[PDB]
């Protein structure tokens, strides 16, 4: 009914690693998009939208502005039952 | 004489194939000689 | 570049490597055209190496003496080569010799089974063996050799090894502790072994979480193989901008023409393939096993299974013809046709095109088992085009 | 505004021609702080006075020297390296045509300049020779001593090649390196034929000797 | 140049410095005239070319920003750099919204130190202001030497005052000539093995090596040249290597900072530097007639006095980062140089760094190890071991006595201005 | 390549030449792949007055 | 005397408006080999 | 620097623009994978940095009444961005807008070639809007004229 | 079709024709490197604010391995994604057509919009607009007047005087 946190972490890890601005060696399961990754807010909008691409669910504007960490993205998709 | 060796490489492909087909039948013939005797 | 480079300036492992090389040479499809004398020589060498490995293992008969990972890999090799090993060990063609060889192999496997019982009784951590180790342990504990119809068996041990293997797979998929070079999460052979174990435990492994993890693993492996093939055959600079502006379009619409599925370079040479001789075959058989497992799951994970099937199908379409094994490929194709019998939208067209192109590629007259050909006949007579 | 912009364009093109109109067909050299000998217009008289022959299997000669020196002998060695780079680096590449010569001034307080010799054998490591002139010997003698050391090192590095046949192959296939040199052919001849007109030229290919015009026999009779 | 080796893990922060317009590259010719000691770094940095302008891509997180701010001599260039650093740090703080906070007890101990710092602050600023009005010297020149001294030029003015105090010209270059990187790493490993039998690691990790390469300016990459380090770079390398090689637990960052400052002092002392240095040609084996393996003692001491000078400016610039609430106030008003390499090590880390630095400076001033001789003496090694162990154990057990020690040792290291 | 006109001398740079084929190419039989498992081939032979 | 661009010259007459400033902003998987140990 | 409200508004606008660009790349076939995404991101970031420098200069009661004007200017630019997103959404039907977006995704020419396509895009949409009205009023006029002529 | 750059400068007649044009196709060849006169024209077109597309002709001389380094230099030349072209093999016309297509529609828009402006102005009663419309709606056959003669007879100076420049 709900995706497991291990599978939903491998997906969000693979997206941020394959991103155009993020380095592979800099990312870690416990990292921040702005401090630990060095992305701007317009770049955070891109990486969240990239997560919305692999997970067919649609994230509203308010629930997307809270995703500033990789763990926050994991918690949101895990609690969302509408994930494929 | 370097280009002469390049021309032989084109035709060596077909000489190996003739030697393989003959050796395959030699192996298959010896198998039949054991199935009957 | 010159400035930059000037500023810069009988072991069991060897036995296992030789056994693996001889097995891949004997079982790979692109070597089917090897001469018969060479085939017989390689088969004799493979039998001798497998006999030597089994003799080493039965003379050791203790895991702590030699190793655990080495023992598990050696037993995985012996299990994949059981028939040749049995024919070499019995030394004769007799039912009594077959029974003797089978009893000796059972005696030698009792050591591994007792070690598994000891491990599952002591409740060892998952850090004991890597993912490959746990998968090989699951293979050698679920192999039908124990129940061929006197060994130590325990369903609790089976479930413990299965859970440990799944946890190790999760750990290896979440760690990603690579600096700059990206490696595959698992070897194609170990992936096929894991999916075969899941097929064996299908009565117990209907868990959607496990099926999803396995699907993600095989999808990553297929993505690696497809990326390798794509880097091998890539469009050039003179056509980069042409594809960016036009996109492999044709002058006239109704010529008629053949619809291109993938964009690549014009013919430039032979372009020797980089992939191993059995990567595509193992990926195909693993995807068949995965579909057989996930034949009855929820739509949420069925979507992921279908995406993995599409990835493997693209990898097959990129793979060469001599690497494509006719039997496994037609099995995969008829399974995908059974899946396409369900009405799908926005992807049925491209999926049908992929499957039909892959079927037209291979040679159906050279298929070993005719049951696959008959099932393909049924599926093609019952197949309906998209709406 | 556009009138003044066109005047600026005209002036820029005029100065670029005055600098490079007789050398527009040549590639531009590196803009390093030690390669001032590459942008100067070299007299053919000096190029003929200085004819240095190095081993054919050598491919690169670099001369690195320091900008500032704290020791007297270090400053002397830096001056020696600078004089050698300004005197013999351009003649060497001009008379060999297969070697690439370069000089550089590192902005550091070093007292030991050096020269790097790269051979055509990629499997052979480059050689490094320091500029250590004798304190009693003058600059004009130290420059010749450095030239002798460089030539002997090139000879040794070329004779110690792994495969001389492969070295000859890569030499025959390597392009020319002195295409950037700006030579002022003064009264000698704008064309190699005009330069060697005082000598008999036996080396000719009949494919190029044969005129390729219509009524070539008539034109040859008219010319003769 | 306030804290050598004090670096934290953070991503790359790109910034485009305007180099001029073709063909009148005024900023670029000023840089060619001024950035002579850091010309290797300048040439190594990439060059991006717009349609009609020229820019250079520097990393604000790396040492590029601080090196440019120190050697710029161009007031508007360093002003733009300072303003962009301040704005990007403000934005990063507002986006992070959760920096690690230090304990309120230790922050009270450091708060009273600025009250005594402000006395020498006015004196040291006048030295920087007087040096700006002396830019008519052919050694260093500026555009408007009569204009009012600002905050961003503090690095350049400190460099000039350190040069005038050392009284030896190009001391940093003469030290880079005798300080190769490989021999420095070897001597540092030897000193680490002497200081710790098994408490030290076998070698440094790849992430730490990457941070070191980001924080140290690169040298030339020719065929025969070797990687040479400035004296400040050697000090930073010693501090970083010690702080990353001590096996103290990650939770006990205070003892790690103490070891780092101990290595920093071991690098800053002149005797040890000249003892561990060697000429680059001798290290490479090229020449054997100009061996001169020993570094000139005059240049060594004149270049170590530069790093010794200016304690108050460093303490104030580190106290600015000691707390995030005070950083927002002191980044635009008080004397402070902003460094992106100080942001990842927020309040707790920088406060423990300040405390450890005060304690190490006091220990060195008390024991007199700055000039005596031969710091490799086993007695001195054991004394330093006992010192660091006792201070770490005390900081772990009771922090009030440690704060009292910090106050007394601060009054010791920076005395009050007299007359 | 062989000339198209005898009036035009060989000294003319714009002389026309057309190609005449000397050999249409080289050919070899096609030998398919022989399966290891099925080496025996069955066939039907039709001979008109052949022993 | 060396490169004139490296040679330092004094600025006796300079305009405050002569300064120029512009702002521009900046715009593979492999196989895993396993060896039994 | 920039207030949280303006930050949230600009983030919502950028997210909307990204969604629209991806939907356009899907609907009309843009033969490059990234396509309009990189160009839109570059232009948006450039305009954002320009406006941020303008606000930095404006920072120097006067600031209180100027911040409101800056906020209204940002709101106007965001309304422009939303209208541009709507026009991108309507583009895949038309083939000329498809060609404009295709050449912008390919990125050929210079800044003056990429700018005359960017500026005249919304102008081309407005022109296609006005053309239908002109044709309709003209056809109604000529129909009424024919009916009046046929009466006599 | 304009004359080439002689002595690093284009003639005054070519400059006026380039200014009259809407876009430009900068045709460069690969057999020769980029020359200073090409860079001088590129910056001149940039200062004139005119859309220019880079077209790399004579691509048939380029081998399969050297096409990478060639296009990399052409793309870093201020103009992005130089179009590979070959006039002998007639390659790149369908790719050049996709580039000039947006300019074709943009001009079609500006033409119809300008026609509406002149129509609205003529309805107001402007003589210049009514005269412009009269010349537009006048659908008559062109009269081809060929001025020929002997060399140095002054016919090029005659057409220049008739045209006005
Ligand atoms: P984050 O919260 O750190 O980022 C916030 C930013 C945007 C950096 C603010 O600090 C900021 O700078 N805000 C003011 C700038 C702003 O709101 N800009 C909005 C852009 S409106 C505009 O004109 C952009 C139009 C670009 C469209 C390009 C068209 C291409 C289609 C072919
Ligand atoms: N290999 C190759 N050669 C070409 C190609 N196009 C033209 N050429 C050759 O280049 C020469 C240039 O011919 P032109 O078209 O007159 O060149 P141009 O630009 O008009 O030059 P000018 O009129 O002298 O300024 C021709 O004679 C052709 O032989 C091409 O696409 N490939």
């Amino acid at each position: 009914y709900l995706l497991n946190k291990d599978d939903v972490l491998t997906r969000v890890l693979e997206v941020v690693k394959n991103f155009e601005k993020v380095d592979a060696s800099k990312v870690t399961p416990q990292s921040h998009f702005v401090n630990d990754l060095g992305l701007n807010s317009l770049d955070v909008v891109e990486v969240v939208f990239a997560i919305e691409q692999e997970f067919i669910l649609d994230i509203p504007d308010h629930d997307a502005e809270k995703i500033q960490s990789i763990t926050d993205a994991v918690e949101y998709i895990s609690q969302n039952p509408m994930a494929k | 004489r370097m280009k002469e060796a390049e021309e032989e490489a084109r035709y060596m492909q077909f000489r190996k194939l003739q030697d393989t087909f003959w050796s395959n039948r030699k192996v298959l013939v010896n198998r039949v000689k054991s199935m009957y005797n | 570049l010159e400035e930059k480079q000037s500023a810069s300036a009988p072991p069991l492992q060897e036995l296992v490597d030789e056994v693996q090389s001889l097995h891949v040479l004997l079982s790979s499809p692109r070597y089917e055209d090897t001469p018969l004398a060479t085939v017989e020589r390689l088969q004799c060498a493979y039998s001798e190496a497998l006999r030597c490995v089994f003799d080493r293992v039965r003379n050791a008969s203790v895991g702590k003496t030699m190793s655990c990972n080495a023992l598990l890999f050696s037993w995985s090799l012996l299990l994949q080569g059981v028939p040749a090993l049995l024919e070499s060990l019995a030394e004769k063609r007799t039912e009594e010799c077959l029974v003797r060889a089978l009893s000796t192999v059972h005696e030698a496997l009792n050591i591994v089974l007792q070690e598994f019982n000891r491990i599952t009784h002591s409740k060892e951590r998952v850090e004991l063996l890597p993912l490959e180790g746990w998968i090989e342990s699951l293979d050698v504990v679920t192999h039908p050799l124990t129940n061929k119809d006197q060994c130590k068996l325990d369903s609790a041990t089976v479930e413990f090894v299965h859970s440990r293997a799944i946890q190790a797979a999760a750990i290896r998929m979440i760690e990603n502790d690579q600096s700059d070079v990206e490696t595959e999460p698992l070897d194609p052979y170990h992936l096929y072994i894991l999916l075969r174990c899941m097929v064996r435990l299908a009565e117990k492994g209907v868990n959607d979480s496990h099926i999803h993890r396995a699907a993600l693993l095989t999808g990553m492996v297929g993505e690696r193989i497809f990326s390798s093939l794509e880097r091998t055959v890539a469009p050039p600079r003179r056509y980069s901008l042409r594809h960016a502006l036009l996109g492999k379009q044709l002058r006239d619409a109704s010529k008629p023409h053949a619809i291109p599925l993938d964009v690549c370079a014009p013919p430039g040479g032979v372009k020797k393939p980089p992939t191993a001789a059995d990567d595509v075959l193992l990926l195909t058989r693993a995807c068949t096993l995965l579909m057989k497992v996930a034949t009855n799951v929820l739509p949420q994970t069925k979507f992921k299974v279908l995406e993995t099937v599409d990835t493997v199908l693209k990898t097959l379409s990129y793979a060469p013809n001599y690497d494509l094994s006719t039997a496994d490929t037609v099995i995969f194709s008829n399974m995908v046709l059974e899946e396409l019998h369900h009405v799908d939208e926005a992807s049925a067209t491209d999926r049908h095109l992929r499957v039909l192109l892959l079927l037209s590629r291979l040679r159906l007259s050279m298929c070993a088992d005719r049951s696959a050909l008959s099932h393909l006949f049924s599926c093609l007579c019952n197949l309906l085009p998209p709406h | 505004a556009q009138y003044k912009f066109i005047r600026r364009w005209e002036l820029q093109m005029r100065d670029e021609w005055d600098q490079l109109e007789p050398f527009k067909g040549l590639p531009k050299p590196k803009r390093q702080f030690g390669n001032e000998a590459a942008e100067v217009i070299w007299p053919y008289a000096l190029l003929l006075e200085r004819v240095v022959k190095v081993h054919p299997f050598t491919k690169s000669i670099y001369v690195y020297y320091a900008q500032r020196q704290s020791t007297a002998r270090g400053k002397l060695a830096a001056e020696i390296a600078r004089s050698f780079a300004r005197e013999f680096l351009i003649p060497i590449t001009f008379h060999n045509s297969q070697v690439y010569t370069e000089a550089e001034m590192l902005l550091e307080y070093s007292e030991t300049p050096w020269v790097v010799l790269h051979s055509l054998d990629n499997g052979q490591k480059p050689r490094i020779l320091p500029v250590a002139p004798v304190e009693g010997t003058p600059a004009h003698t130290a420059v010749e001593q450095l030239l002798a050391e460089v030539v002997q090192g090139c000879e040794a590095l070329g004779a110690s090649v792994a495969d001389p046949v492969t070295a000859t192959r890569v030499l025959n296939e390597r392009p020319l390196q002195n295409q950037y040199v700006r030579v002022d052919y003064q009264w000698f001849g704008d064309t190699p034929d005009e330069r060697a007109s005082h000598l008999v030229r036996w080396e000719f290919e009949p494919e190029q000797i044969e005129p390729k015009i219509r009524h070539r026999t008539r034109h040859v009779l008219d010319w003769l | 140049p306030i804290c050598p080796g004090l670096c934290g893990e953070l991503a790359a922060v790109p910034f485009r410095v305007f180099l001029g317009t073709l063909p009148t590259l005024a900023v670029e010719e000023r840089f060619l005239r001024q950035l002579q000691p850091v010309f290797a770094w300048y040439s190594s940095r990439k060059r991006v070319k717009e349609q009609a302008n020229e820019f250079i891509e520097i990393d604000l997180a790396s040492c590029d920003a601080e090196l440019l701010l120190r050697y710029s001599h161009i007031y508007y260039v360093r002003r733009q750099l300072f303003d962009e650093l301040i704005e990007r740090q403000m934005t990063l703080l507002d986006s992070g919204k959760a920096p690690k906070m230090a304990e309120p007890s230790l922050l009270q101990c450091l708060a009273g130190c600025n009250m005594t710092i402000a006395d020498r602050l006015q004196l040291e600023i006048r030295q920087l202001g007087a040096a700006k009005r002396a830019a008519s010297v052919p050694g260093r020149r500026e555009l408007d030497p009569v204009a009012r001294l600002e905050v961003y030029d503090y690095a350049c003015m400190m460099r000039l005052v350190e040069e005038d105090a050392g009284a030896v010209g190009d001391a940093e270059m003469k030290a880079r000539a005798y300080l190769p990187r490989e021999v420095i790493e070897s001597k540092l490993g030897h000193l680490t093995q002497l200081l710790l039998g098994s408490d030290a690691r076998a070698a440094l990790d790849k992430k730490d090596v990457k941070l070191l390469n980001r924080m140290i300016p690169p040298d030339y990459t020719r065929v025969g040249c070797v990687e040479k380090l400035r004296p400040f770079d050697v000090t930073a390398y010693f501090r970083f290597y010690g702080e990353r090689i001590n096996n103290v637990k990650v939770e006990n960052y205070f003892k790690r900072a103490l070891w780092g400052h101990v290595y920093r002092r071991f690098a800053t002392t002149p005797s040890f530097l000249s003892g561990v240095s060697t000429y680059w040609a001798r290290h490479s084996g090229l020449d054997a007639s100009f061996t001169t393996t020993t570094m000139p003692q005059e240049v060594a001491v004149a270049v170590c006095d530069q790093q010794i000078q200016f304690p108050a400016i460093k303490f104030r610039a580190q106290y600015v980062y000691t707390s995030p609430e005070t950083a927002r106030q002191l980044w635009r008003t008080d004397a402070a140089v902003p460094l992106m390499r100080l942001f990842p090590l927020m309040g707790s880390r920088t406060a423990e760094d300040l405390a450890a630095g005060v304690l190490t400076d006091a220990f060195w001033m008390h024991l007199g190890l700055s000039e005596e001789e031969n710091l490799l003496q086993d007695s001195l090694l054991l004394k330093v071991r006992r010192f660091v162990d006792e201070v770490g154990d005390m900081y772990e057990t009771n922090i009030d006595s440690v704060l009292k020690r910090v106050d007394d040792n601060f009054k010791q290291v920076v005395p009050q201005l007299k007359a | 390549l062989i000339e198209d006109d005898a009036r035009t001398p060989f000294s003319d740079p714009s002389k026309s030449f057309s190609p005449r084929v000397q050999s249409y190419g080289e050919y070899v039989r096609l030998t398919g792949k022989l399966p290891r498992d099925l080496p025996v081939l069955r066939f039907v032979l039709y001979r008109d007055s052949y022993s | 005397d060396g490169p004139p661009e490296l040679l330092d010259r004094p600025e006796d007459g300079w305009d405050g408006s002569e300064e120029i400033a512009l702002s521009s902003v900046a715009g593979x998987x492999x196989x895993x080999x396993x060896x039994x140990x | 620097s920039v207030p949280s409200a303006i930050r949230i508004d600009t983030r919502v606008a950028y997210r909307r623009l990204i969604k629209v660009a991806d939907q356009v790349t899907r609907d009309c076939p843009l033969y490059q994978t990234e396509g309009l995404r990189q160009y839109v991101g570059r232009r948006f970031l450039e305009r954002a940095e320009r406006n941020r420098q303008q606000y930095r200069h404006l920072l120097h009661q006067k600031q209180r009444v100027l911040t409101a004007q800056y906020g209204k200017f940002i709101a106007k630019e965001l309304q422009q961005v939303h209208g541009l997103a709507e026009l991108l959404l309507r583009a895949p039907g038309n083939t000329a807008l498809t060609s404009m977006l295709q050449v912008l995704s390919a990125g050929v020419g210079n800044v003056h070639y990429q700018q005359t396509v960017e500026r005249n895009y919304v102008r081309y949409c407005q022109f296609e809007e006005k053309k239908l009205d002109r044709d309709e009023v003209e056809e109604e006029a000529t129909s009424d004229r024919q009916n009046r002529i046929m009466q006599h | 079709d304009t004359p080439g750059m002689v002595q690093g400068r284009m003639v005054e007649e070519a400059f006026r024709t380039v200014e009259t044009a809407d876009a430009a196709i900068f045709v460069t060849a690969v057999d020769e490197d980029i020359m200073p006169e090409e860079l001088s024209l590129m910056q001149y077109l940039h200062l004139k604010h005119m859309p220019v597309v880079l077209l790399a002709n004579k691509m048939d001389l380029i081998q399969e391995e050297e096409e990478e380094a060639v296009l990399d230099r052409y793309n870093s030349l201020g103009f992005g994604n130089a179009i590979p072209f070959s006039a002998r093999r007639k390659s790149g016309l369908e790719m050049l057509a996709a580039v000039l297509e947006p300019l074709y529609h943009i001009h079609a828009m500006h033409k119809v919009e300008n026609d509406w402006d002149i129509e609205d102005l003529a309805m107001q009663g402007d003589e210049s607009a009514m005269e412009e419309i009269r010349e537009r709606n006048c659908s008559d056959r062109f009269i081809r007047i060929a001025i020929v003669g002997r060399t140095n007879s002054g016919k090029s100076s005659l057409v220049n005087r008739l045209v006005g420049f």
